[PDB]
């Protein structure tokens, strides 16, 4: 049995850790809903 | 029970001791997750159950109490706020610029954060703080490191 716990506000915050680089990724999507990588 | 707009760890009791499987929206009254993370069964809030209402396996979304609520997109250009919810951590928003999934249906928007599983359907926002989408199902590249979609549902 699953529950839930409340964890934050939805806010964008000023002065946020900026990091992560922006990939062009070639990817197919299957019926199962996983995500693949196409090259 | 708690039906306050805003984030939410998902737990189980089911494995050892209590699990953060997954992350979620309360939004209008209505919970927004991924598939993947409650696989369609009911959710506990309190006293309050909370029963599934909208869910689709490819899309890996689903919504409780109602209909999917959250409509904004990522513009294409400006950066956006992964507010991430790890597992026994506290709520912390990282700020990247998207990159991009290329597939055959068309092009989505991509956050190339690496966290654990049970990170799974922390929401995505834009400057305005509206939801843009949930971060958790997409690809393992060359490093190892996880590429997220920005994974929108469809508001009625
Ligand atoms: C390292 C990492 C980070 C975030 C999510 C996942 C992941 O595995 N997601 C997921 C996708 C699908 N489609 C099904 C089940 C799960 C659990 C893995």
């Amino acid at each position: 049995d699953m529950y839930i716990e409340r964890a934050g506000d939805i806010t964008w915050e000023k002065d946020a850790e900026v990091t992560g680089n922006s990939p062009r990724l070639d990817v197919a999507l299957d019926e199962s809903g996983d995500f693949s990588l196409v090259e | 029970g708690e039906t306050t707009d805003g984030v939410y760890r998902v737990m189980t009791r089911r494995l050892l001791g209590s699990t953060q499987v997954g992350v979620g929206v309360m939004q209008e009254g209505v919970f927004h997750t991924m598939w993947h993370v409650t696989k369609g069964a009911a959710l506990r809030s309190g006293e309050g159950r909370l029963d599934p209402y909208w869910g689709d396996v490819k899309q890996d979304l689903v919504s409780y109490c109602g209909p999917w609520k959250l409509d904004a997109a990522w513009d294409g250009l400006s950066e956006v706020q992964l507010l991430a919810v790890p597992p026994g951590e506290r709520a912390k928003n990282i700020q990247t610029l998207p990159g991009i999934f290329k597939t055959k249906d068309g092009d989505i928007g991509a956050v190339a954060l690496d966290y654990p599983a049970g990170t799974s359907g922390s929401p995505i926002l834009d400057k305005c703080g509206r939801v843009i989408g949930l971060y958790g199902n997409g690809v393992v590249i060359k490093n190892g490191s996880y590429v997220s979609a920005i994974t929108q549902g469809k508001r009625e």
